[PDB]
RNA sequence: GGCGUCUGGGGGGAACGCGGGGAAGUGAAACAUCUCAGUACCCGUAGGAAGAGAAAACAAAAUGUGAUUCCGUGAGUAGUGG
RNA sequence: GAGCCCGGUACGUGAAAACCCGACGUCUGUCUUGAUGGUGUUCCCGAGUAGCAGCGGGCCCGUGGAAUCUGCUGUGAAUCUGCCGGGACCACCCGGUAAGCCUGAAUACUUCCCAGUGACCGAUAGCGGAUUAGUACCGUGAGGGAAUGGUGAAAAGUACCCCGGGAGGGGAGUGAAAGAGUACCUGAAACCGUGCGCUUACAAUCCGUCAGAGCCCUCGACGUGUCGUGGGGUGAUGGCGUGCCUUUUGAAGAAUGAGCCUGCGAGUCAGGGACAUGUCGCGAGGUUAACCCGGGUGGGGUAGCCGCAGCGAAAGCGAGUCUGAAUA
């Protein structure tokens, strides 16, 4: 039997050229009238995932 | 490749049982109960081998102090004299001299008396 | 003369399996699992975090789509062209795959990375901006299919 | 290039063959030969061995007695692994033991095994084992004794050669194998290799091209 | 409808086929959508195999394939999902 | 422990009859009262079908923008500038010609029969069943469902005498062996005795351990018995000393489990799976899957997969790329 890649993790994370794992930030979907532009500006773009959960994420994406 | 565990297992049963001969009751017949004894038996030995050195050193002191008081000198002073006099016979042979050939022990005591200070309670 | 009894594995090849739960001398009575609990009896799933919303469910999904009709090219750098063809000559797609520069059935595009010093008449499905210059300035022709 | 002197049953040398330096002069690789010959043995071993688990034993589908009150151990079936007659818990199942070994690894093993024979002067070539169209193992035994005195030998004989093959079959230590079916395990198991001139050329022509 | 007369059925069988009906324990760390599963079981039926089969088919501008069935890949991907 | 003793094997030979495969004919049917290529119009090309609507099923697709396939209820067309498909739909282009029916080979299986194979089990294993086996036995019934293999080369299975009611035994015999006597190969442990050596009836003992008097046995040297780089068995007496496993902050624990012995009883397997780490082959390349040819483990098999360029949601660009009005 093959190993089924996790559907949710496959739709949220990415692999870059070197093998990094990136992710998007939260708190940017709704209820953002009162969030100043500084908060929203720092909340966009892909960020390398923390090394705390880098072990679990590799297991999900690769298997 | 089914393996019958008779040959491999019977080996350790013979060792404990043969080594537990002379025990009283169940501790001499059944492997389960004999093994429980061999755990204690080999723990007692390792503790008694260390304690034997202290025990035998003791018996010698009792023989030394008994003969030392027969020559009118307390044991603690007799040792203080001997250390000061430069005699370095241990306790095993000192107890041996005291029992077997008392003539030498009297000679040793007289050496200890001489090397003792004049007033042993002096703050020197 | 070697026989079947002279054949030995290379040192470090074969390593003895660690039997587990086979006596308290090695790995006894718990087999490395510790005492009671969930992980003592069976296992715990990878995507499970004790109830808290998992890292794969409290992060927004990645943006966009895939565009099924995406045309993905196979790229060979002009630097590789120089190395594989010191003399020069014509180099079509078949000539590239003969030197193992691109996959056999792919859509080749030539990219201008290295330095080209040879007279070469390439033929690829597309060319980057610098690939045109590197081919032409070195006295070559780049005709695309 | 090793020059192999060709012999005939009459004892007269016929010619010579030139073993290529590619095929018959590789440095033997013990670690590579060992992996290959283990792979063939594993493919030989057939995995016909099985035992019935707790699920496949006949019966034992009922809780033999109550959970509480009886005073005996809690038991869920009469065929559980701990019972006598119960199922086998981690038993053997029928499995295949063949393993995938790369073609380059397998071929290079044969070259190393053959190159070893050539160095020590064990490779022999013969035009034909016996007089044609009449099997006779007495003649073949006399010939083989003349060539090599060792106990075991391997004879590479062309598929269409039947008088030779059916002659040396009955011999105790002699193994006969087609030049296409040449393998590492057979080669190493032999003290000598008694090629056939038509077979030796066929083997050489197959690889050298 | 009643007669008389000729030919057929009826029941059994371990697996495999085809068409119907169709759960629950279980996983979801609860649970109803969902999964388990069109699985277990039941029904009607043949055969030595059955079913499918000779384009109201794919395809994508190539002057391409050309009945069905069965393996390997495509691929745990495109997608779908409280 | 047999190639040369037997059954056989290699290799050949054998069918009255029945059945099965072929093959050649009787026989059956069809074309020849027939074909080939040309021109311009009317008729035909599968009907309560297709299509549409309501409610469902199933397709990667959980009704979603929901195509194609299909069930039930209504509504209900055209016959070729016709109709249906090219993921709502519309136009153009392309493919096909539904509502009629048969079709072998490639494929799945083994109740049964024949010949084989095993880095499978060897009597608590392997089928539940090596023996009365789905038998004995339990249940009204559906159903549940056991235990028991081995004397010896041959039975030569102990004639005859003695004790005894018999069972059983002792002589005598067969036997290589009766430490093989139909309770029979080998014959362990728990458990049960008999004989001998040491010790024990003023004594508080997780039953041992370290010292250790006496008695008994043994091996040497030296005389009557006496020592020794000695070995054994018992142990009077002194010192020390709170079972084993689980599970606990903590158990000798008055927390749990075990009456004893012998058998049996728990990290295994599948997948080109995932990650990591050794070792081996080739190396900017590595490798085949299915399948085909070989009584084999060998040879072929380029379809695919991994590496070889990245960024971006994507169009795209490319040693750059995205954001951005920006070389910011």
């Amino acid at each position: 039997p093959k190993a089924k890649t996790h559907s949710g993790a496959s739709k949220r994370f990415r692999r870059t050229g070197t093998g990094k794992i990136v992710r998007q930030k939260a708190n940017r979907r709704h209820l953002l009238e009162h969030k100043p532009t500084k908060r929203t500006r720092r909340l966009d773009g892909r960020t390398t995932v923390s090394a705390a959960d880098n072990s679990r994420i590799n297991k999900l994406l690769n298997g | 490749a089914r393996v019958k565990r008779a040959l491999n297992a019977q080996k350790k049963r013979r060792t404990v049982l043969k080594a537990s001969k002379g025990y009283r009751g169940q501790r001499s017949r059944l492997y389960r109960k004999a093994k429980e004894q061999q755990l204690h038996s080999l723990t007692y030995a390792y503790r008694d081998r260390r304690a034997r050195k202290g025990e035998f050193r003791k018996l010698w002191i009792s023989r030394i102090n008994a003969a030392a008081r027969a020559n009118d000198i307390t044991y603690n002073r007799l040792i203080q004299g001997l250390k000061a006099a430069g005699v370095e016979v241990d306790r095993k042979n000192l107890a041996e001299l005291a029992v077997s050939d008392p003539a030498a022990f009297t000679a040793l005591v007289d050496v200890a008396r001489a090397a003792l200070p004049e007033d042993v309670n002096a703050p020197s | 003369v070697i026989k079947l009894h002279d054949l030995k594995p290379a040192p470090g090849e074969k390593k003895a399996k660690t039997r587990v739960g086979r006596g308290e001398g090695s790995k006894g009575k718990t087999a490395g699992r510790g005492t009671k609990g969930t992980k003592a009896r069976k296992n715990v799933p990878v995507m499970f975090e004790g109830g808290q919303m998992p890292i794969h469910m409290r992060l927004p999904k990645l943006k966009g789509f895939k565009n099924r009709f995406r045309t993905e090219y196979q790229v060979v750098n002009v630097g590789d062209i120089n190395k594989a063809f010191p003399q020069g000559g014509t180099v079509g797609v078949d000539e590239l795959v003969a030197k193992g520069l691109v996959r056999k059935n792919s859509l080749v595009k030539v990219l201008g990375d290295g330095k080209l010093t040879v007279k070469v008449d390439v033929t690829a499905n597309k060319f980057s901006g610098s690939a045109r210059e590197a081919i032409t300035a070195a006295g070559g022709s780049a005709t695309e299919l | 290039t090793l020059k192999v002197d060709v012999k005939t049953p009459a004892g007269k040398t016929d010619g010579s063959v030139e073993l290529p330096a590619e095929l018959f002069d590789v440095e033997p690789n013990i670690a590579l030969m060992h992996q290959v010959v283990t792979a063939q043995l594993a493919a030989k071993r057939q995995g016909t061995h099985s035992t019935k688990t707790r699920g496949e034993v006949s019966g034992g589908g009922k809780k033999p007695y109550r959970q509480k009150g009886t005073g005996r151990a809690r038991q869920g079936s009469t065929r559980a692994p701990q019972f006598t007659g119960g199922g086998t818990v981690h038993g053997p199942k029928p499995r295949d033991y063949s393993q995938r070994t790369p073609k380059k690894m397998i071929a290079a093993a044969l070259r190393g095994a053959l190159s070893d024979r050539a160095r020590n002067d064990r490779i022999h070539a013969v035009t034909e084992l016996v007089e044609g169209q009449t099997p006779s193992t007495k003649s073949a035994k006399t010939f083989l004794g003349t060539l090599t005195e060792n106990k075991k030998v391997l004879v590479v004989i062309g598929r269409t050669d039947e008088v030779g093959a059916k002659s040396v079959r009955n011999l105790p230590g002699v193994h006969v194998i087609s030049p296409d079916q040449l393998n590492t395990y057979d080669v190493l198991n032999a003290d000598d290799v008694v090629f056939s001139v038509e077979a030796l050329n066929a083997y050489i022509s197959a690889n050298s091209k």
